[PDB]
């Protein structure tokens, strides 16, 4: 029962704009 | 019979020191308590002296160390002989505990060995921390003094012939022989710092990382238990909570990590592999050697912790099995047999069956596994980290050299290359964070089948080929879960692409009332990603499920099998909880075995994709230029030859040339960026170069102030960048911004305007002081004449007082043959570089004549208003019964076990079948009803942030800009999509399997919660502390890896201008700045993720000592048949593992809730009620055709507050007079024009429209029927016949008259489709002109009488002319119009218009001839 011990890396094209 | 020191039988007859002093067997022991004694009582007052110095100065009390040498092997050899002298407190008590008396010399001298070695280590880190090591002499005499001793005792065992046999033989020879190599540690430090003895000491000083001011991360320079168990990580994490964590509360960092260092390293490794070895690329084989070559010195040392702790880790259900063997069989002998001298020695087999030895012995294996296990994970992140410094470093430095081409530049965009350092770099980071795992998960598998079976049997191999086939089971579901996100998410970057073109242009959709049609356009793309979204939610549910009814299974698949098909060897408690914590400890493994195997795979394409971007094409290893060759294809066909220019200093070269013949490939070759063949470059600023300055044809700037993308990181003076501020014209460029000087300037900020990027790089390039300047034609798109020719005058003024050389190369011909030294490129080639007299005599002047709260508010709101009680009732119901069930399927394995021992058998057994039937299923429930709870939530949240941010006014969109709006909108669906409810089924299994299982330990031991609540207690401050820092680190994560990437967008884009300035050094620097700032933060997050694991599992691991001690207690007496008591220890291994967890997601469910509640507070800006307030069909006619809206008095305002503008404006627009209306641009222009729409607050006044009541109309039907064109065009993206007319969509020969008969006929029927083509993305090339022909189009189509008219802000006198000649045919069609034009020179032909300059009624002219006679209406005209 662990998911950010499995691989917390994804894909990201979109990313934080602003503000 | 009191408390003798030996024993008191036969009437103290231990005590007759006759034969021997030392042969008495009791003596030794009394020796061996002197020296040990004498340690405590010379160092209790150096040590209580020095703690009270502490207590009056402690400032300084964290400014230097130095570790004297020998001190890592100091500090193992005293762990491991303290784990030895609990051995001999163990041996000592379970040999004493045989006869009549107390016999004390057994556990005397072990129990104060033990406390003099901590005391021992105490000292020494008391003197570690000041260096002064004169005063660990008592120190070297104290070992000297206890080896001599226990030699003493030694050397009588072998003359009293015990032999190894007897258990304390072994362990005395074992501590003789630590108390000896420690003894030899202390002289390596007499023999190295040369204190002692010598007649000249050599001095240290604390090394020069820790010497600096701020190092806060001081973990690679502390004592090794600090290491160990993050010790020094508590001043920084209670500190967290006070103030706040800012960058300057963060570390420097010290110089072990540091990015040029360990830059440095792996290029000492690349370059002694590339000469030794006859590899003529640095290839992919060549990258991966030399990674290896140069840490391999650090990730071996973290599988070798790991491997250890996967040894020590299966001495968890080895111990188990031990306990509850010898718990079951009546504890019959419990004496020893052995009788040397009337003292009885326990035999080695009695030790390690005892029952409370081995339980100790549990504990102790537990405290080295769970720190072991901790290090081993570390080293991984940190040597990980190094990699993720030293690797984007070397991709930088290859874009320092990368050339333009066509072919190298031509091929990949800065878009590849930040995501490439982005996903790439971080997935190979990433395969050195799970390198331990591919060499010890194995060996933990391997080891973990082989004891497995010598436990039980083969059924357990069944039981084992169960799990062994749950790893592929997962990695077919995690490519299935990858393939799905993969379309998932790259289908949703096109939704998030269209929402940014429905919400850019929020002003011209609301002014043509398309709100609602464009939503749904929105709308259809979302369900299209929700059907998406929902095979993500299928292929993770079973991730879920695999997870947690593998095992399940596994164990029912395994007793079953044991006992109705084998019929073997019945239980045997012991056997079957052995086995049941083997399973545990192998369940965790083997779903992230999968992940791992995904992570190599990835690892190996990584550096595939980093080889070739690594070894592709560079660029290459006053002005006279003699050969001329220069090519981009690096051999072959010069695109720009014959080039014999000479320009020298002191000169203003205007250049010209034909369209397209080499001209920036001129100018770049003398720059050296291009791959020259054949000539020579002699090169001298008054063969090297200088910084020239240059500004190429595309702009460039860094997405910054506007001042630093004008200073451009150097010195800043206010004389001359005023004097550039005026002669380039950017006081009204810096007003243009809502702030000038401080607004982030250019892309990622404020959204410039071509004319203004334009004149911003040239600014830069005057400015920075260089001795040349090449302006790559800067006058050809900045269309204000005057500007360019006060820049050209203030050119050559500047320059003519700084006496340097300019460059402008362009076809602007108004001063080419007046006064340059100009050079002419004709198809490619020089033909003559002299004076404008020689362009008089070659026939070519012929042209120039021509807080930190948290979630449970917005927790509750957010599972409220998204699951609905139909399924948040199922869920939590669900979860419950599940693990119910739980709790009875190894309950009801301990009541069978039990009475099997003891002698119903089969009715146990298919019960058991009957509650793991009963675990499965449950589990598939709640592994559904997460998951669709999640994908609900993320449907009606879409629908409701879209809704109200369509059910919006525009001048909330004035107040907030478009960035904060589109960020909370895509970034925090997607976390509230996919991120959230698996967080929730991991949330809601890891605290409920706690609460479980300390539900259990409870119900087995009743002792145990007396002794939880203290422990529950130090749980609970540890869990606060830790979310405060965990928090405040992860926003320091995020918001500092971003500006990294931008760094590599904006270092790619404007290659070639960095490269010009010889300016690449300063940016170098910056990125060092940027990657020591994104590892310190990084690191910070690690090490506080260990510190919280480390504490959280000791706290587990003194779950399992208090749990085991009273559970044996109370089954040696009140006899709870062992059957629970294995049931008890099997579920305290369990506890260390779940505490972690819980404490974890509780964390992320905390930061991703986050982003759920700032969509509940963007949903609560609500406004623009559609309030028709009448009979709403009545109110208005079919259409309004009059166009005899009387304005009366219509006082404006936004915020109500303190400055209305509009005065008493009782103005009509008559049927047919076509009322031109301009004013003053700077206070009543714009806002008169954007509230002529009921698009603002008209507090009174009324305003009428054709003499009805225009306050209480359909606002939808309000804005349908007055048509506007606008400032700054945009089209919005789609279907022609939707840029048309989308709420219509009418037909195809209203667009044929449309298309045709108002303007633009030969480019749409020139165009491919007609009227039913995608529009990409706005007409890219389309014309400036289809503004003015859609506005046309909509204004006779959408039964328009009123056109409110706006002037261009950039286009062409043809275009301008062409708008005119629609605007004849817009009122010969339409009959209605008020236009205010800001291009006021052109404004006059109207029929009445009134000038209404700072709020007031001030010129009237009702003939259009009165206001050009008139004295304040002709002097607005004038
Ligand atoms: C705890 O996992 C495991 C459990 C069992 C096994 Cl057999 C292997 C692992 C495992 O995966 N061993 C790899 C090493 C590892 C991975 C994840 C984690 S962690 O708990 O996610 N801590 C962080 O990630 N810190 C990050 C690091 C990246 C930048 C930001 C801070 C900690 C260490
Ligand atoms: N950096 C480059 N990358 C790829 N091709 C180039 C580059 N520079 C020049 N070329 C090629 O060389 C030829 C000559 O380009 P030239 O220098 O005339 O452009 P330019 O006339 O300065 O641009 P403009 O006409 O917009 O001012 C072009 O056909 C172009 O394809």
């Amino acid at each position: 029962m662990l998911s950010r011990k499995g691989i917390i890396p994804e894909e990201y094209v979109l990313t934080r704009l602003a503000e | 019979m009191p408390l003798a020191f030996c024993g008191t039988e036969n009437h103290s007859a231990a005590y007759r020191v006759d034969q021997g002093v030392l042969n008495n067997g009791c003596f030794v022991d009394a020796l061996n308590v002197v020296p040990h004694v004498f340690l405590l009582f010379i160092t209790f007052p150096i040590l209580f002296i020095g703690w009270g110095s502490q207590s009056s100065k402690v400032h300084i009390h964290h400014s230097t160390w130095l570790h004297f040498p020998g001190h890592n092997l100091r500090w193992i050899l005293t762990f491991i002989l303290l784990f030895v002298l609990v051995c001999e407190i163990a041996e000592g008590i379970l040999s004493d505990g045989v006869t009549e008396s107390r016999h004390l010399h057994l556990y005397m001298p072990a129990g104060m060995a033990f406390m003099a070695a901590i005391t021992s280590v105490v000292y020494y880190h008391n003197i570690e921390t000041s260096n002064f090591p004169k005063l660990l002499i008592a120190l070297l005499i104290y070992w000297t003094l206890a080896f001599i001793t226990k030699t003493i005792k030694f050397v009588k065992f072998y003359d009293h012939a015990i032999g190894f046999s007897q258990l304390r033989f072994c362990l005395t020879g074992l501590l003789v022989i630590l108390y000896g190599m420690l003894l030899l540690v202390e002289v390596n430090v007499i023999r190295v710092r040369r204190y002692i003895f010598f007649k000249t000491p050599r001095e240290v000083k604390p090394p020069e990382d820790l010497q600096d001011l701020g190092v806060r991360f001081l973990q690679p320079f502390v004592n090794l238990l600090s290491k160990g168990t993050y010790w020094w990580m508590n001043a920084f994490i209670k500190t967290a909570h006070k103030k706040p964590i800012d960058l300057r509360a963060i570390a420097k960092l010290p110089i072990a990590m540091r990015a040029l260092t360990n830059y440095q390293r792996l290029c000492v490794a690349f370059d002694a592999q590339a000469r030794k070895d006859t590899q003529s690329p640095q290839g992919a084989r060549a990258i991966w050697r030399a990674l290896c070559h140069a840490f391999g010195r650090r990730l071996i040392l973290s599988s070798t912790f790991r491997i250890l702790a996967d040894l020590l880790g299966f001495a968890g259900p080895l111990c188990i099995f031990g306990i509850v063997d010898h718990l079951g069989k009546e504890n019959h002998v419990f004496q020893p047999k052995t009788q040397f001298l009337g003292v009885y020695f326990v035999s080695s087999q009695e030790f390690l069956g005892n029952a409370y030895v081995l339980a100790v012995l549990l504990f102790l294996a537990l405290l080295l596994q769970r720190t072991f296990l901790q290090a081993s994970y570390y080293v991984a992140i940190e040597t990980g980290i190094n990699l993720r410094g030293a690797i984007q470093t070397k991709i930088y430095n290859k874009i320092m050299h990368m050339s333009t081409s066509n072919l190298s530049m031509g091929e990949m965009t800065a878009g590849q290359i930040c995501n490439l350092v982005a996903i790439d770099t971080n997935q190979l980071m990433w395969f050195f964070f799970l390198c331990p795992n591919l060499w010890t998960m194995p060996v933990q598998i391997i080891v973990g089948v082989i004891l497995l079976y010598y436990i039980l049997g083969v059924s357990a191999l069944i039981g084992a080929a169960v799990i062994i086939l749950l790893a592929p089971v997962q990695y077919f579901v995690a490519t299935k879960l990858s393939q799905a996100q993969r379309t998932t998410l790259e289908h949703s970057n096109e939704r998030l692409k269209q929402t940014n073109e429905m919400l850019r242009g929020m002003k011209l959709l609301k002014l043509y009332a398309w709100e609602s049609i464009f939503c749904s356009r929105v709308e259809v793309t979302r369900r299209k990603e929700m059907t998406s979204l929902r095979a993500f939610a299928v292929y993770t549910s079973i991730s879920i499920f695999m997870n947690t009814a593998i095992p399940i299974a596994a164990v029912l698949i395994t007793f079953v099998g044991h006992v109705s098909f084998f019929k073997e060897s019945d239980l045997s408690p012991s056997v079957a909880f052995a086995s049941l914590s083997l399973f545990h400890i192998l369940v965790t493994p083997l779903f992230l075995l999968s992940s791992v195997v995904r992570s190599t795979v990835k690892a190996l394409v990584s550096v595939q994709k980093l080889s070739e971007f690594l070894s592709s094409a560079e660029i290459r290893e006053c002005v006279q230029i003699i050969g001329g060759f220069f090519t981009w294809t690096p051999d072959g066909i010069p695109t720009l030859s014959n080039i014999t220019i000479r320009i020298p200093r002191g000169q203003l070269t205007m250049i010209v040339g034909q369209v397209g013949c080499g001209k920036s490939s001129l100018l770049l070759a003398t720059l050296g960026e291009m791959q020259k063949v054949s000539g020579a470059v002699f090169w001298n600023s008054n063969r090297s170069r200088g910084p020239v300055a240059y500004a190429s044809q595309k702009p460039w700037l860094l997405n910054a102030t506007v001042e630093e993308n004008i200073t451009f990181e150097s010195p800043f003076n206010k004389q001359r960048y005023k004097m550039v501020i005026e002669a380039c014209s950017l006081q009204p460029d810096i007003d243009i911004l809502p702030h000038g000087d401080q607004t982030q300037i250019g892309e990622r900020g404020i959204n410039l305007s071509g004319g203004q990027r334009q004149r911003i790089s040239v600014a830069r390039a005057l400015y920075q002081q260089t001795n040349v300047v090449f302006l790559d034609d800067p006058f050809s798109a900045l269309d204000v004449h005057l500007s360019d020719h006060l820049m050209q005058a203030g050119i050559l003024e500047l320059l003519r007082d700084d006496k340097r050389t300019v460059v402008l190369v362009t076809h602007k011909l108004q001063y080419l043959p007046h006064a340059d030294w100009i050079i002419a490129m004709k198809d490619g080639t020089i033909q003559r570089e002299g004076t404008l007299k020689d362009f008089q005599r070659s026939e070519c002047q012929l042209f120039e004549h021509w807080q930190r709260a948290k979630i449970p508010w917005r927790a509750c709101t957010k599972y409220l208003s998204s699951a609905g009680i139909l399924l948040l009732s199922l869920l939590v119901f669900s979860q419950l019964l599940k693990h119910m069930v739980l709790v009875a399927i190894d309950y009801w394995l301990a009541k069978w076990t039990d009475s099997a021992l003891v002698l119903d058998q089969s009715v146990y057994a298919m019960v058991f079948t009957l509650l793991c039937s009963l675990g499965i299923v449950l589990c598939l429930v709640t592994s559904v009803t997460v998951e669709w709870t999640g994908l609900k939530v993320a449907k009606r949240l879409h629908r409701s942030l879209l809704n109200r941010i369509i059910l919006a006014p525009m001048r909330f969109f004035e107040t907030t800009p478009l960035g904060s709006i589109l960020n909370r909108f895509s970034s925090d669906c997607n976390t509230i999509d996919q991120h959230i409810p698996s967080t929730l089924e991991c949330l809601s299994r890891s605290t409920l399997l706690c609460v479980s299982a300390l539900t259990v330990i409870s119900y087995v031991t009743p002792v145990f919660l007396v002794a939880l609540l203290p422990l529950a207690v130090v749980c609970y401050f540890i869990q606060k502390y830790f979310r405060v820092a965990s928090r405040d680190l992860q926003q320091l994560d995020d918001t500092t890896q971003l500006p990294l990437v931008s760094h590599f967008a904006e270092t790619v884009e404007g290659l070639t201008t960095i490269r010009a300035f010889r300016y690449e050094a300063r940016f170098q620097q910056k990125l060092l700045e940027y990657t020591d700032s994104n590892n310190i933060a990084s690191l910070f997050l690690t090490a506080a993720n260990r510190w919280l694991e480390v504490c959280m599992e000791y706290i587990g691991a003194c779950v399992v000592l208090i749990a085991a001690a009273t559970s044996i207690s109370n089954s040696l007496h009140r006899e709870l048949s062992a059957g629970l008591v294995g049931l008890g220890l099997t579920y305290a291994l369990m506890v260390s593992n779940y505490l972690n967890w819980m404490v974890r997601n509780l964390a992320d469910m905390e930061i991703q809730l986050g982003a759920v509640k700032r969509i509940h507070a963007l949903l609560k800006t609500e406004a623009e009620s559609y309030e028709g307030l009448l009979a709403p069909s009545l109110i208005p006619k079919n259409w309004p055709d009059q166009g005899k809206i009387q304005i009366q008095n219509l006082s404006v305002r936004y915020d109500s507050s303190l400055k209305p503008v509009l005065k008493h404006v009782n103005t009509l627009i008559s049927p047919g007079q076509k009322i031109g209306i301009c004013g003053r641009t700077g206070s009543g222009k714009s806002s008169f024009s954007l509230a002529f729409f009921r698009m603002v607050d008209m507090f009174e006044g009324r305003i009428i429209i054709d003499g009805i009541d225009i306050a209480k109309l359909p606002l939808h039907t309000l804005r349908s029927r007055l048509s506007i064109i606008l400032q700054d065009p945009v089209l919005f993206s789609g279907t022609i016949r939707f840029n048309l007319d989308p709420e219509k969509k009418c037909s195809d020969s209203t667009l044929w008259e449309a298309l045709e008969i108002a303007q633009l006929k030969l480019v749409v029927k020139a165009l491919p489709g007609g009227l039913d083509a995608i529009i990409t993305e706005g007409g890219e090339n389309f014309s400036q002109g289809q503004r003015q022909l859609f506005c046309l189009a909509r204004a006779f189509v959408r039964k328009t009488s009123i056109f409110i008219m706006d002037e261009a802000t950039a286009s062409i006198d043809m275009a301008t002319e062409n708008i005119l000649q629609k605007v004849v045919m817009t009122a010969f069609a339409d009959r209605t119009v008020v236009t205010i034009a800001h291009r006021v020179h052109t404004i006059l032909s109207a029929d009445l218009v009134m000038v209404l300059k700072r709020g007031a009624i001030l010129e009237f002219d009702k003939p259009e001839t009165l206001l050009s006679q008139k004295d304040s209406v002709f002097a607005s005209f004038v």
